[PDB]
């Protein structure tokens, strides 16, 4: 609704939408988090055990099919991962299956907002048949 | 690989080799950066202290109270009010506001 | 020399000469000056480059483990291979 | 002086077949111009009085700095500092700004692409707008058209040629067709029944055929600048290969005007 | 002389220091020669100084000056 | 007489006297294709240029004679435009 | 032998393309430099 | 120039396909509903309505099925 | 005359079809009863206030709030006048940019009642920093049967 | 006295409307200032148009505010579908785009056929 | 005469480098006042002027763009270094190259000249109308310029980095024996020939919707069309600024890891196809303008392909320090400090391709924090690495490497500590480009505007690095930039070097 | 007696990586990462559970109230049932 002081995360929601869209943002981030620990954890190991008072002379390693097609391969499957929850998400925004019950044209200006609607009110008899059947038994006698 | 590894540190002889990881050593690094911040902590409360043209009325020790003693709670015009960002502040489902709550 | 097809006529053979120097018979590089940088890749890698300095008047050098031996050799004029020899086409 | 040529030969044209120059005051001179010119039009956009001359005054010093470099560059060739390796740079260079020229003939098009092919509610959607009487494909555009596809094909003859001849009447003749498509099209500017200011029609067509009329105007002078060059010697070297290049390259873009402002009504 | 093509094309030919260089960059071993500057160190830093108090007060002076133009 | 350009020139060969003419006349086909018709028209056209008239006046339509600034940089009316046709005055 | 009185790259055209416009042009390119920036700051837009 | 490694044409599998769904995306939107130059396009409504429903199905019916089933998470 | 009113009753009590007809023709008349449909239109600004008072939010507040029933199929038209904006209500989920022109569409349905705060999300001048938007939900029965009728003439 | 067995058809209609209406307007009133707590409310916008599947909906505005004046052309002024269109663009076009539209109908300068 | 007539490429890089830091300077200037206003809430020293600040943020992110790392790594570094690496005895046009550098000064001064006139040009780095066109005056004219002059510059550098690629390399040496700093400067040419006329046609649109009354975008134009162009060519921009950097960083990590670069063809392949699919992703910009699903549901599919070449190069990086004898320096620790920090800008750029995530996101302080993770921590420090790297080839001083890791933990420090919090303002919903923010924003901030000096300072302590240098003579390297003698010769290479192929 | 080049490299395998096990550090890294991504989305997991048991209590109060709302309807039913029957 609001935003508080110190806060981390998004804010609460009020709609399924938003919910959604923070529940996609969630799921991202349990893997961003794995790929900045493999990250971080792997180049500490690299910095403290590849130091030149523990190497006396390097090795030659240019290449490595094997771990080369590994992170090409698993990256991608990651991000096909990723994607088809939120192609879902971006068609699910369209959600004219109902009835609206409103409209609002909203009018930005310099600088205020303006609001505007033109709908229209009716009435409806509701459950009419007891009314009916009370008025056919009035009738009756 | 070797060799220009060898030129390198001849053209700059104040890059010590000793066998650790921070070639510098802290007892020279340390003070220096605690005395940058320092001087940036310095500068931070110049521009508090001294180069603001207008403070709010709703950062006061009063309006803070005052707003303290109300809570995270939104007037409406047409309803009662409203508890503010019910799922941080654990407001169970049953309870809308304050004054639709009535204690028991 | 290797063959000249798809070689530029200007690029000074001697680059490509048909000869892995040794010590007991180094390849001689035409200078002119006293010190040239030269290019020699690995022998067991295309991709690495070492760019050495040979210098006048010295022992034969080798720039990569188990490659070719060099000597510089001042001269006033280098053959522009590609229509200095092969024009002779002796 | 005398030694100079002696030292260039010693150190650099017997040792590389490439071109090294002595310093020179033409690029410092042409950013400050660029200043210049770029203040006077800021100045004559608003109306500003005495705007219009200083823009003019800056846009003529950019005119003499590069006319002085070119003179210095035709000097240049004429005294055998380029080899036939520095000429096949030349032409990849006009390669490299005819890309740039064609990505920004690419984004103009764009432009009527996208606004003719959805009008907008302003215009009570209809393409093209009421009033605009577009100018039609069956008429002096289509001679256009012949007379530039005239100038490609006697253009295509002063490159093959080896008659001195034959090179000098094919560059005169494809010179004298590229001034009757400029001709032409003040022709058009002045019959239209419509301005720059009249709808996005007006508009992109103005800019797009007025950036097109520019391209030909200064492949026009290229290609007399190259002519006079073998006026003299009888040879032209990168002259006449890369104005031949950016005239053909002006000839390709003319296509897609054509076929997208002109035949698609766009 | 002076104005021929060989000019235009080769330049001058001058040998040695140009005017007032104390090392010869243009044939020399080195184009910068930074240890042979008189008062290099002095030039250095005020040149440094010169540039830090421009590229750090450019911006107050166009703060300034629209903000003098408002108070009137 | 010693210049780069013929000190190198033996190193750079031309790639390999009718044929040039062959070539010339296969390009001149496919220049009188086009060459004198469009000529001809052309020259048609400019002693039938500034001579028609149009008198369709147009009523002004917000997306005609856009004057977001006043006038223009020049004057008035609009750059090579002697015959403005939208309309004043509308009735 | 080369050369006429037509030829644009004459070598007695040199001083006047080469010397005199690099201070002819030198010194009126700050003439209307600072001109134009008085113009642009201190002027008033009449559109 | 040189052999490109096994990794690339890794690579080049989805810049194939974003290079194939780019294409068709510039192809497909000259044969849509508002991309029409006159007022008159939409006087026949059911040839109008039943392009415009056209244009809305095709690519999103393969994710009907899981609109209506909240597949909008990778865990749910 | 009157036992022909009473006769037509005792068709009532005879005949199930003739029952039903005038049943039918009861709900006709009662149809009659009900009011006729009413416009409910409105034109109006949202400013910020200047100054507040304890309980509202700096900055973020507005004098005059949108008020939006839950539970509802709302349209909403973003455009705009001038300049671009953007509407931006950070709790609904929604960030549409205003453009002089265009009429952008959302579709937005509130689980819950309470009070939204947003902001303006498109760079649009001197005072792009105090142009805020509160959303005030309600529940639909007092939007159609309190707040509408503010608004009919 | 003209029994059920013998009145004709029209007669027996104006009877059955005087014994409905006799008491209905016992029930709900004259007017209807009764049924206020058996009335359900209910609000009027203009429906999906499968012809604008798009987010920018100035067309459907445009449309629809062409197609009221086609209906009040064409079908006389109180036909049904002529306010079902004026209700639709209402519900949909800002004022402000409708009275520019309205000043320029009114100036000459609308390209519309009707 | 020598700076004003140069037509050796060793002095117009160094003039490039003096430009650039020039450029950073003012940036930096102008990112204090920013900071300044932004460390409470209320008005600060701005004195609630929102034009001001408006042309400060706008001037701000054109400067530290335009002005500062592309003249660093594309002009500075690459116009030194490139024909060096390659054996060119020089540009392939040494006249071209210095109207390449001259254009830039006139770009800047009518810059620095649009904050003086009027109110200024209040309008953001991207210049989106009609905001652009409702300015009165001549200031959005004269930026507008500035943008021209310096597309021109970059474009004519660009010819000039292509001719002397593909015809000046030494005998022998094909397109595989170059390092990866060659191939990052030439992709850079490649993406900046084929992106920024479209920039160019945009402006002048620009220019005739403001002063000629035109409509291309207006009441009857289309302003999406504006945002569709200036996108097409400001997503290749972003990467046009972080390919050399990539280069330098290979070229730094291979040098003290005693090893070369892992993965060579691999590491080509990957700086292609982010070159290639930086051209059909632009409008992940536009996710909230409202287009169509469609177009929405492509540009979120594609943007997320980029993030797989870059995990290749980091992991080649990872590789290339696998396995060595590595001695960490300046340099070094300014390129382990690239490893590990670009991937914390590139990770929140994977969340912003998700349009869904993006509506939310969209104009916040997560943006901001994203690509000040991926240009203060990515280029910066790419700029960074490479003066502690090739500064005694270059310049021929020295530097304490006591003051310069001083200067690396203070700018480390201060960066971390500045962009860290602008993440939680953006997931809470706080707006860009507001000087006034709502009171619950107040601790992020404050400790912010504390990471903004401690930066500051870094900036003042780089000054006090510098020394006289030693001089030695080289025998072998593994580039050729490091057989020369420091300073090298204004015609270096005398001899044009050969690559000999062995017979293997 | 010429200039010889050094040996500059080990063969992989043989120098400071047969000690390193790097297979090892990658499952101790990605079990680090998973530990602590599971952690992450155990904790959203609890506050969606959170969320649903908020709206269903809500729902729970929103039941009571349309309820007695259709009681009242009834109650008045039931009144106007007699008033036409007196
Ligand atoms: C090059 C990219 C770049 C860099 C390096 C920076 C650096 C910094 N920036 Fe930002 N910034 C932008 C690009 C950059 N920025 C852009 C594009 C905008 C948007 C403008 C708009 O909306 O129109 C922006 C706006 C922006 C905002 C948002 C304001 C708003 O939304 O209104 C903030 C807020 O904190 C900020 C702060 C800072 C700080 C504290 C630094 C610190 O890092 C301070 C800088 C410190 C340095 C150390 C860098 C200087 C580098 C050198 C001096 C090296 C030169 C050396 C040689 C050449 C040898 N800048
Ligand atoms: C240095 C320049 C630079 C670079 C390199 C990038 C790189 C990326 N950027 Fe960004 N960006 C900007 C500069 C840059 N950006 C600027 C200036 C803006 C704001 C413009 C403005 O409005 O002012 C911006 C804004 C911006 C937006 C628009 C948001 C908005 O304004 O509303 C988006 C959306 O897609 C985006 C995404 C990305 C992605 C996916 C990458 C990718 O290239 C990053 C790829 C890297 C990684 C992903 C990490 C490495 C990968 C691994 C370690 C493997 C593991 C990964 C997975 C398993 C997925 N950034
Ligand atoms: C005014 C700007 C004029 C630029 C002229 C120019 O770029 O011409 C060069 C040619 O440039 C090209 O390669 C073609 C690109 C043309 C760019 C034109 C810019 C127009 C901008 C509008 C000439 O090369 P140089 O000056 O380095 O001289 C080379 C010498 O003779 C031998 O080395
Ligand atoms: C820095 C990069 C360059 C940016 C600055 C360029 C701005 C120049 C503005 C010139 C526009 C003049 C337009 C004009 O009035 O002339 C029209 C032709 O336009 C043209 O032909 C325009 C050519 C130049 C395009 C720019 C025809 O005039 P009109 O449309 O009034 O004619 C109606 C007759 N019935
Ligand atoms: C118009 C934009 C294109 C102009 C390109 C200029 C290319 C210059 C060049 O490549 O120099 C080599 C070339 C040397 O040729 P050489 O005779 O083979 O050495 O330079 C020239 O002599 C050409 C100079 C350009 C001629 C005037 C251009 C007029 C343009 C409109 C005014
Ligand atoms: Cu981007
Ligand atoms: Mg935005």
């Amino acid at each position: 609704d609001s935003p508080q002081p110190w806060q981390l995360l998004f804010q609460d929601t009020a709609t399924s939408t938003a919910q959604a869209m923070i529940d996609l943002h969630h799921d991202i981030f349990f893997f961003l988090i794995t790929v900045v620990t493999l990250v971080f954890y792997m180049m500490f190991q690299i910095i403290t055990k590849f130091h030149y008072s523990k190497v006396l002379k390097p090795e030659k390693l240019t290449h490595h099919t094997t771990m080369e097609v590994i992170w090409t391969i698993i990256p991608t499957l990651i991000v096909v991962m990723i994607a088809i929850p939120s192609l879902t998400l971006i068609y699910s925004l369209d959600q004219h299956t109902e009835r609206p019950g409103l409209t609002v044209k909203i009018i930005g200006r310099q600088w205020y907002w303006s609001y505007e609607m033109h709908d229209h009110l009716q009435h409806k008899l509701l459950d009419p048949d007891r009314l009916v059947g009370i008025a056919e038994k009035a009738l009756v006698k | 690989a070797r060799a220009q590894i060898e030129r390198w540190a001849a053209e700059h002889p104040t890059a010590p080799r000793v066998g650790r990881i921070f070639e510098v050593p802290l007892g020279y690094v340390v003070p220096r950066v605690a005395a940058g911040i320092a001087a940036a902590g310095c500068l931070w409360y110049m521009n508090n202290t001294f180069l603001q043209t207008y403070r709010p009325e709703s950062l006061s020790k009063e309006f803070l109270e005052e707003q303290a003693k109300i809570g995270e709670v939104a007037q409406r015009m047409n309803a009662p009010p409203v508890y503010l960002n019910p799922f941080t502040n654990r407001i169970p489902g049953s309870i809308l506001g304050p004054e639709d709550a009535k204690p028991e | 020399y290797r063959p000249l097809g798809d070689k530029e006529l200007w690029h000074e053979a001697w680059m490509y000469e048909d000869k892995f120097g040794t010590e007991e018979d180094p390849i001689i590089v035409p200078s002119l000056e006293a010190e040239r940088i030269i290019g020699v890749t690995d022998p067991e890698d295309e991709t690495l480059v070492v760019w050495g300095i040979l210098k006048d008047g010295e022992p034969p050098r080798q720039f990569v483990e188990n490659g070719e031996f060099y000597v510089l050799k001042h001269v006033e004029y280098i053959k522009k291979v590609g229509d200095v020899l092969e024009a002779i086409e002796g | 002086h005398q030694t100079a040529k002696e030292f260039y030969m010693e150190h650099i044209g017997k040792r590389h077949p490439f071109h090294v120059l002595p310093p020179s005051p033409w690029p410092m001179l042409a950013g400050w111009g660029t200043y210049v010119s770029c203040l006077g039009m800021a100045a004559w956009f608003h109306n500003m009085p005495t705007g219009g001359a200083l823009m003019a005054f800056g846009m003529a010093n950019i005119a003499w700095t590069a006319i002085t470099w070119w003179r210095d560059c035709a000097i240049e060739g004429d005294m055998g500092m380029h080899t036939e390796v520095v000429r096949k740079n030349f032409i990849s260079g006009m390669w490299a700004f005819i890309v740039s020229e064609a990505l920004l003939f690419v984004g103009l098009l764009w432009a009527c692409l996208h606004l003719g092919m959805s009008p907008s509610v302003a215009l009570q959607m209809q393409w093209p707008p009421v009033g605009i009487e577009p100018i039609g494909w069956d008429k002096r555009a289509l001679v256009m058209s012949a007379v530039l596809a005239a100038s490609y094909y006697s253009a295509n003859v002063a490159m093959v040629a080896k008659d001195p001849k034959v090179v000098m009447g094919a560059l005169a003749t494809t010179i004298g067709l590229g001034a009757m498509f400029l001709a032409d099209q003040y022709l058009e500017y002045n019959e239209t029944p419509f301005t720059i200011t009249d709808s996005p029609y007006g508009t992109t067509f103005f800019v797009t055929t007025g950036f097109h009329g520019m391209h030909v105007l200064l492949g026009s002078l290229y290609l007399t600048a190259a002519l006079m060059m073998y006026k003299r010697t009888h040879n032209a070297g990168a002259a006449l290969k890369s104005s031949i290049l950016y005239w053909h390259f002006v000839d390709i873009v003319w296509i897609a005007v054509y076929g997208i402002i002109y035949v698609g009504q766009y | 002389e002076k104005y021929s093509h060989e000019e235009v094309v080769y330049g001058d030919g001058h040998h040695g220091l140009r005017k007032g260089y104390t090392y010869d960059f243009e044939h020399g071993p080195h184009y910068l020669q930074p240890e042979k500057i008189p008062n290099f160190w002095s030039k250095f830093y005020a040149g440094t100084g010169a540039l830090y108090a421009v590229g750090l007060g450019v911006p107050l002076f166009a703060v300034w000056w629209q903000q003098s133009k408002l108070k009137a | 007489g010693e210049t780069i350009d013929k000190y190198w020139a033996p190193y750079f060969p031309k790639p390999a006297a009718d044929e040039a003419k062959k070539s010339v006349n296969k390009e001149m086909v496919g220049f009188m294709l086009l060459g004198p018709v469009g000529v001809a028209f052309m020259l048609y056209d400019f002693a039938v240029g500034l001579e028609e008239e149009h008198h369709v006046t147009i009523p002004p339509y917000p997306w005609m004679r856009i004057r977001r600034l006043p006038g223009m940089p020049w004057g008035q009316d609009g750059l090579f435009e002697g015959h403005p046709r939208v309309a004043t005055t509308w009735p | 032998d080369s050369y006429k009185a037509t030829d644009f790259t004459n070598p007695k055209y040199n001083y006047f393309f080469r010397e005199l416009t690099a201070r002819v042009q030198g010194v009126l390119l700050t003439g209307g430099s600072l001109y134009g920036t008085w113009l642009v700051v201190f002027g008033e837009a009449q559109r | 120039p040189f052999k490109l490694p096994l990794d690339a044409y890794i690579l080049m599998l989805p810049i194939t396909y974003a290079s194939a769904a780019f294409v068709a995306m510039c192809c497909r939107v000259p044969t849509a509903d508002p991309e029409t130059s006159s007022i008159a396009y939409y006087e026949d409504e059911q040839k109008s309505a039943a392009a415009a429903q056209r244009y809305d199905n095709s690519f999103k019916q393969f994710f009907d099925a899981r609109i209506r089933n909240h597949k909008v998470g990778v865990f749910q | 005359m009157s036992e022909s009113k009473d006769q037509l009753k005792e068709k009532l009590k005879a005949d199930p079809s003739f029952r039903a007809e005038l049943k039918d023709r009861i709900k006709n008349a009662l149809l009659s009863k009900v009011p006729a449909s009413v416009p409910i239109s409105y034109n109006f600004d949202s400013y910020m206030l200047t100054e507040v008072q304890p309980g509202q939010l700096r900055v973020l507040e507005v004098d005059e709030r949108l008020v939006l029933p839950t539970n509802t199929l709302i349209r909403l038209l973003v455009t705009a006048s001038d300049v671009l904006h953007s509407w931006a209500v950070p709790a609904l989920g929604v960030k549409m940019d205003a453009v002089p022109g265009r009429l952008n569409q959302v579709w937005m349905s509130i689980n819950r009642e309470g009070v939204f705060y947003g902001q303006c999300s498109e760079l649009c001048g001197a005072n792009h920093s105090f142009m805020p938007i509160v959303v005030e939900a309600i529940s639909p029965r007092q939007f159609l049967t309190e707040y509408v009728k503010k608004w009919i003439s | 006295k003209p029994t059920l067995e013998s009145l004709s058809a029209d007669e027996l209609e104006e009877l059955k409307n005087e014994v409905v209406s006799e008491v209905v307007d016992k029930i709900a009133g004259e007017d209807g200032t009764k049924l206020a707590d058996f009335l359900e409310p209910e609000l009027i916008t203009a429906p999906y148009d499968p012809r604008f599947p798009n987010r920018n909906q100035a067309r459907h505005c445009f449309v629809r505010f062409n197609e009221y004046y086609k209906c009040l052309y064409e079908r006389g002024e109180e036909h049904p579908r002529c306010q079902f269109y004026q209700k639709a663009y209402q519900s949909l076009c800002p004022s402000e785009w409708v009275e520019s539209w309205q000043e320029l109908r009114e100036k000459g300068l609308w390209t519309g056929k009707y | 005469m020598r700076w004003l007539y140069s037509t050796s490429h060793k002095d117009i890089g160094l003039l490039y480098l003096v430009f650039a830091f020039f450029g950073g300077l003012l940036g930096t200037s102008l990112s204090m006042l920013i900071r300044y206003e932004l460390a409470l809430p209320g008005r600060g020293l701005l004195d609630g002027n929102g034009q001001l600040y408006n042309v400060i943020i706008t001037g701000h992110g054109i400067i530290m763009l335009l002005f500062m790392v592309m003249p660093a790594l594309f002009g500075g570094f690459g116009n030194w270094l490139l024909p060096i690496m390659i054996g060119a005895p020089d540009m392939a046009f040494p006249r071209l190259n210095n109207i390449s550098f001259w254009l830039n000064p006139p770009a800047l001064a009518l810059l620095l000249l649009s904050t003086l006139v009027e109110q200024g040009p209040g309008t953001g780095w991207t210049a989106y109308p009609p905001l652009s066109v409702q300015h009165s005056g001549t200031s959005v004219d004269l930026a507008i310029l500035s943008l021209h002059l310096n597309g021109l510059s970059s474009i004519l550098g660009a010819v000039n980095m292509l001719v002397t690629v593909a015809g000046l390399r030494a005998p022998g040496m094909k397109l595989l024996h170059m390092p990866l700093f060659v191939w990052a400067i030439a992709l850079t040419a490649v993406l900046v020939i084929l992106a920024v006329p479209v920039l160019a046609a945009a402006l002048v649109m620009l220019l005739t919707d403001r002063n000629i009354n035109t409509a291309y975008f207006c009441e009857s134009g289309d302003l999406i069309l504006y945002q569709h162009l200036f996108w097409f060519f400001g997503h290749p921009e972003v990467y046009i600024l972080i390919l050399p950097a990539f280069g330098i960083v290979s070229q730094v990590v291979s040098f003290f890891s005693q090893k070369p670069v892992f993965g060579l063809t691999g590491m080509i392949c990957a700086m292609g196809a982010i070159s290639l699919l930086g051209f059909i992703v632009w409008a992940h910009h536009m996710f909230t303008v409202g287009l169509d699903l469609d177009t929405v549901a492509y540009f979120t599919s594609a943007t997320m392909i980029i993030a797989v070449p870059t995990g290749m190069k980091i992991f080649s990086w990872m590789a290339t320090i696998y396995s060595g004898r590595v001695w960490f320096t300046t340099p070094m620790w300014f390129a382990v400090g690239f490893i590990c920090l670009f991937t914390l800008g590139g990770v929140t750029g994977v969340v912003l391709a998700n349009a869904g995530v993006d509506m939310l996101v969209h104009d916040t302080y997560y943006v901001v924090a994203h690509f000040h993770y991926v240009l203060s921590m990515g280029a910066v420090f790419g700029i960074f690495a490479g003066v502690y790297f090739w500064g005694n080839l270059i310049t021929g001083l020295g530097y304490h490497e006591g003051r310069a890791m001083v200067h690396f933990w203070l700018l480390f420090i201060g960066v971390n500590l500045t962009f860290f919090p602008q993440h939680f303002l953006g997931l809470a919903g706080m707006p860009r480009r507001m000087f006034d923010y709502a009171d619950c924003f107040a601790g992020w901030n404050a400790v912010s505007s504390f990471g903004a000096s401690i930066s500051f300072i870094s900036v003042i302590v780089f000054a006090t690095t510098f020394q006289e240098a030693v001089r030695t003579v080289p025998r072998t390297a593994t580039t050729l930039e490091w057989v020369l003698l420091a300073t090298p010769a204004h015609h270096a290479l005398s001899q044009v070097p050969v690559l000999r192929t062995a017979s293997s | 007696k010429a200039v010889y080049a050094p040996s500059e490299y080990f063969k992989y395998g043989e120098g400071a990586s047969k000690h390193f096990g790097f297979a090892k550090h990658v499952a101790i890294a990605m079990t680090v990462g998973l530990g602590l991504s599971f952690a992450w989305k155990t904790w959203h997991w609890n506050e969606k559970r959170y969320i649903a048991q908020y709206y269903a209590d809500m729902a729970r109060r929103e039941a009571r109230e349309d309820a007695a709302r259709k009681s009242a309807l009834a109650d008045k039913y039931k009144q106007l049932e007699e008033e036409l029957l007196s």
